[PDB]
């Protein structure tokens, strides 16, 4: 998992991505209160993080070297033999991971929730994988509404995204799903100062991703669907 | 935002500032200013040619994934569930 | 208690205060006042109709358990062993 | 796990339950120093936590939404097929968990210890499960004395409790054992203040559970064996 | 050391002081002075005669190991990976 | 994992062991930048920690009772039947663990790294195990350079150490590898004060292990290869 | 005194009074740099303080009972006999005090300055006193430019105000000139919080006196020249 | 204001918050939040029928003045010059 | 000054002197609300401070060497020639000082007040001085009620004390009246700790002067009217 | 005391602790714990044989007085009026 | 220095750091780091052509003196005696 | 005042001036313990402060604009008519001030002391004034030993300095003596950091004035007796 009264999510609460306001729902899941919870594709939120942390070759505000970052994380490991027929029990061809953020209608009473999933793919067809993935959103949304049921926590929207890789023969794959909980450095906050903590957060809340990018002199790494997971 | 105003009245604040240059820091680390946190979404996968070491294979693959796309390379990852 | 007196002479204190309204907070969270902690005992079990997702099944069941009896519903559980 | 020089346990050190002083030992386990460690049923301590955190429908001083609570936790997952005969390797009919707190004789030198256990039940008779559980106390006490042996930490008393659920066909069960480490909010401390930290703790130390309940205007959730795990 | 001088200019400091008598404390614990940490290397193994409890057997063995050689006996171990 | 801009390692950065400056390389692993990374035996670093924390019977500056110590840890569990022929899937004769520290050439840009490994031993010959272990360094160094590759982090030296135990029939073994992250108490710092934080660290940096030992009135627990893991 | 890089003045920097923007200069004093420093009547600033602290019967955000308030203060005491002819050396009919605030052109380099004056009035005609007072502004402005000369501190505007009382026979009078240095309470800051320090100040900076009055539900004590000193 | 931005880069801040209800506090008093101060202008005069005590006469008159118009009644006035 | 919501007075609020409860009023002064304010002799309070700070030869918890102690202080200086007849204007035979503490009925709204006085004695008869002094209490109480009038602050009791010295020919005297504002050291608080701030104050509040003295192993310096000012 | 309870609700506290050994410290000095203060009553007089230095004569006499009875010998006295 | 070691054992420290750029700050000002102070010696004299204002003449002269030699120009001088 | 357990003096404890170790005594004053207290000319210490704060035209680490600097200060004002014969009571030709620092032999028990003096000069011969001044050291040393007597505080050395100005006809003079109590800025500390407080002080302790000057790139303002007071 959760992020609640103490948090904001990059791409949604701060450095909001235009793709978020433009995003159209994929479908809806019924909640305990009878309201229909719209499910979206978490690509906008995924790209956003890349824009802030930067990449390995184009590093920006990534976590400090050796820092301790608590993360609502999960993952899965699977092996793919050298084309062997007997694939043993838990082995496979591909490995996938998913992450879902559900925002609470009343952030002062209920916490937003993260639901993560991961698994192994047994068939060799990547294209067939994508179908399964689109199908997982249903599975996840199902658990989401179920969890809300448990705490009577109503959400307004939910964003789900996926990641995967297909192994070459004799290769092992690791698909991870992680949500880091960090604190922001001053030089990432335009007109920010260590002496103006709360204002700092407000600046970030008011700046949209592009505005930030431009104000910082950063090119857009998400560009036009340039990022793939 | 107007939400923070309501939050503050509860004694809660979403302030999360890092005192370092360039880098972000993890929630709860000493020296951070504020009692809140910021989060994001990251899903990635990495691979490695199999060796006779299940552990090491997991390590590296779980490192190529951390370094792919959104960088969180040399991080001490603590788990929350 | 008389024990705290001895503890204090060691530089230890069992003070653990939360600055929020109504809610408790976890040991080590920023803003908490004091360098001690309070604990308790909770054992509970939850169920869920099987789906084709082992992970999700664990999640929900491990949520109906957190919400049963003593409430620790929307908590980010960190593990100590 | 452990709780030591920095902590107190709800129902024992603060908000002590009358059931604790009245509780009679179930048996004893021999320690490295030759002393006999009395073993009690942790029901009093279990109920206590419920009285403080409150329940899902009757919420009290539960953890903050989205807060990070470190817990000395463990757990077990098991599945029960739709009456299938071949139950595969690790499946079962019921799932159980246990938690044991052992208080040190000298809390200034040795730390109190938590020992948790969990497992799957293979037979369909709930009544037969209870027998096993009563027998686990012996198993856990054994490990307790063994751990004390390792650090030469002598305990004065130990409290062990259990939880379980029996799955319906095609249902999965999750039995968890957890000990949260929290900090107390002011409005749960009668006559407390943010400006009087140490006094606050003393207030809680001096108030018994009933006294607290009454002073707070809270009904007793543990009532008369009203709580079951 | 001269390295710290460079580190300080980044807003980083490797100061890690415990306010207790004799004992060390973990990184991030309240009351500690400074925003750094100190670490070390520990590898050890412990045993226990098998019982019908896989969990308990793990607990004890994982306790005889913590108490062997370098002592970290009654510690609440949190995991970083 | 990692230890970076915020840390020091006992036996290397503070309380440096003479054995460190005298240690000769076992071999070298090629790094992404073409430099050869010398690999050493982490015995000096292992003993060092023992000198500071002390042992169970000769306790020194060990962690506080019930304290929360975050550790870059891993481990493995294995069982050995009562001489049974059918040892089932994951059982064995012995259990081992390893820990490796790699120091970065530029600690202000790149973090130092910890790589841990653990596994079960299937043959009954301890002497044969040692061979395997000496062989693991190669395996770990391989992963090390591979990880460096991922972050373009060049190291100057790496220290790898092992631990193991061989089970008796019907005995279970647990081999752990752990790197604790702590803060130092004043009475372990000669001429230190709670009022002189930064100076305290410098004192420890300037004192070599023997100097510290002598100044503290501590005997040497590592003596002359007196410690075995 | 002085008020510089760390301060704001009530009625000018925060809770600005409309009377300030509307105020017309009384005259000008030449500064070391050749610029002409406009001199205004500090009545707007005087009334402002009354609006914030409130009066003895209509108390608002006055200093805490028993608090220590450092003040750039000065004062004068004088006696008036029971109509006696021989008025001795330092006695008189009236007693007066003055306060002058001069704002620096570059508050990041030069500090704003307070110059205070006080004295005794020897003639019995109050109306004649006012003339002298109007003439003091000249005397004070003179000293102001002189002090600026000493530190090469150029001011943009200066505000001077006076206070006085005429004693009855056999009565003693005390005329004081004081500039308190305080910190603001949360309930005087609309939409302010203890958790948003820097924002709090900005709120006060943005609110004009009337806006504050209305937002607080306070009547205007300065009303229409209702305050006299 | 835009000026504070420049000030902050110097390590200066004009933050001055009082943790009390209703009342203001003096610069430098403990518990205040921030490292700045706020000021104002106060000029007033008070009288008292002469007694044979020059000191006491000053005290009272210097009290009727503190209580007139802008109230700073029961204050411990420290002097800056 | 004043001492209000943030303070306690040694001998009254903490380390209360038995002489205080036993003290009988000297007379009463009428207050603005028509109540009669009892006036007492501040000897009990004066001795108390000596018991805490100790004396020059028997030092206890006196202020730290070089510390900055803010004091509500006043004083007077006077010279006495070598028996010369022409004593010039402000010279004299003796010099005296007085201090008066008035406690508020409602310490949450009104602050307690200190009124200090000092003057020169022109006649050579010490015995005649004492008469004047007893007469000053009247003068001071008069100003006290007058000041209360100003802030509508009602007091419940007032304690006035004096000090004096008579100069030898060609000697100068200095009579001072001071009320220090300090913070208490831990070793002066029985069973106190730096980790239990608020409790510390409560301990001092509960200990009477003799109890403290005995608990500390301090002899009584005020003994039986052993102190003279 | 019960008064403090009312005071606390206003954000006021009379806590005044000195971190030194034996000695007291002045209100507002850094390092003191708490936001309150303790006071007392001291009246004393001292003398000195006249010299041609009015100032110095005042100094010494005003020093013999500080050292007489209740000791406040080597103190930097700040004035509140 | 070796003296500080003795001082520290009493709970005293002579640390006095200013968080500003270039400028020094006064003892007790908020934001300063440490619980000590540094001092120095300054003696200077200034003049001004007499006017009919004894006070103002004092002000200016007492300003030309503050600005002469060692600069302490725009300072709020508090008095310790 | 005094400067004790919490302080250092510029030119003596930190940024020590070479002139200090080279300075020869002017004379000695007997102390209560029979030891002879050497008296020196405080010129070295006076110049030192100038080197640190800088001058009005060559500003260095002077106090912050508008800061509150507590100072052990004193001063004297005097007027000189337009050659009038009747100079009234307290007027004169010149005005002077003095400052004396006495360092305690045991800074852990006794505080160092500041004794300041000031007065008016009645004769028109400046050269004659100097004689008087050299004579004041005797007067001050006398009071010094006398004050030491009061607290039984033995000093090891004392440094006394003077300042003066002679007024032109119809001119007023103000001679002040002040000892400021400040905290040092990081950019005045070579190799210092806000994160290394105690080390910062040690750096300043180890750097002599010239070394600091050079390391800072500052010219010497005291040069060769270039400063006059
Ligand atoms: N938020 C956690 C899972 C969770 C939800 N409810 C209880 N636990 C997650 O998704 O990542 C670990
Ligand atoms: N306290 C932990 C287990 C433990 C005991 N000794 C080492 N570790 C627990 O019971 O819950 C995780
Ligand atoms: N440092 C961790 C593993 C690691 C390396 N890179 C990413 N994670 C470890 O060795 O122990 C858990
Ligand atoms: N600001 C002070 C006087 C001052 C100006 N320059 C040095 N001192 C004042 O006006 O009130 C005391
Ligand atoms: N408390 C001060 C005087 C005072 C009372 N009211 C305003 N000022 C005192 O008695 O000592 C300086
Ligand atoms: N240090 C003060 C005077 C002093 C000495 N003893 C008590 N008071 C000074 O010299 O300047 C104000």
């Amino acid at each position: 998992x959760f992020t609640g009264v103490q948090g904001r999510v990059i791409g949604y609460d701060i450095l909001r991505s235009p793709e978020v306001d433009k995003a159209k729902p994929l479908f809806t899941e019924t909640q305990w209160d009878g309201s229909e919870l719209p499910i979206y594709d978490a690509k906008p939120l995924q790209d956003a993080l890349v824009e802030y942390f930067g990449t390995e070759q184009d590093r920006r505000h990534y976590p400090a070297p050796g820092s301790f970052i608590v993360c609502a994380n999960k993952g899965v490991t699977a092996e793919r033999p050298k084309n062997d027929a007997d694939m043993k029990p838990g082995q496979g061809y591909g490995v996938w991971s998913a992450i879902a953020i559900s925002f609470a209608k009343d952030p002062t009473k209920d916490s937003s929730m993260f639901v993560e999933d991961a698994g192994v793919w047994e068939t060799p067809n990547e294209d067939e994988l994508l179908e399964y993935l689109e199908g997982r959103r249903k599975a996840m949304a199902k658990s989401i509404a179920e969890c809300g049921q448990d705490a009577h926590a109503s959400f307004e929207s939910s964003w789900i995204g996926f990641a995967y890789t297909m192994m070459e023969p004799g290769q092992i794959g690791n698909a991870i799903t992680v949500a880091p909980y960090v604190s922001l450095p001053i030089d990432s906050i335009p007109g920010g100062s260590i002496l103006t903590p709360d204002k700092d957060m407000e600046i970030m809340e008011n700046l949209t991703m592009p505005e930030w990018l431009e104000k910082m002199g950063y090119k857009s790494l998400s560009a036009n669907n340039a990022l793939k997971y | 935002s107007e939400l923070d105003a309501k939050l503050n009245k509860l004694g809660v604040d979403r302030i999360a500032i890092s005192p370092y240059k360039q880098w972000t820091r993890g929630y709860m680390e000493p020296g951070n200013i504020g009692n809140g946190y910021v989060t994001g979404l990251k899903v990635d996968a990495g691979v490695r040619d199999k060796s006779d070491n299940n552990v090491l294979d997991g390590i590296v693959s779980y490192d190529r994934a951390e370094t792919k796309n959104a960088y969180i390379g040399q991080i001490n990852m603590t788990t929350a569930s």
